């Protein structure tokens, strides 16, 4: 009865909360960095 | 021979890599059409065609 405000309605950064496997979802905070090793195959030569 | 008047380069991009990695285009002004020889006098550079 007196639970209160649940943290589905207060997280920050509009992050929704799912509880079975318990976690927050679409947090929009800080910067991934992301590394990325391409083979030359994907690229385009100048010439072309 | 097709003449050639107002010759300018305009390199689009060069890369000093041991291949073919430099492309320039030439903007000219001829009277017709055809084929005709082009080389770089110059050392620097080596042209693939």
């Amino acid at each position: 009865k007196e639970k209160g405000t649940a943290l589905n309605t207060k997280a920050p950064f509009g992050c929704q909360i799912k509880t079975n496997p318990v976690r927050a979802m679409n947090c929009a905070v800080g910067n991934i960095p992301v590394s990325m090793n391409l083979p030359d195959s994907a690229f385009t030569r100048i010439v072309e | 021979a097709p003449t050639i008047i107002d010759l300018t380069c305009t390199v689009a991009t060069c890369t000093h890599s041991s291949d073919f990695g430099g492309v320039l285009t030439l903007t000219y002004k001829t009277n017709k059409n055809g084929d005709c020889s082009v080389h770089s006098h110059s050392n620097v550079a080596t042209l693939q065609e």
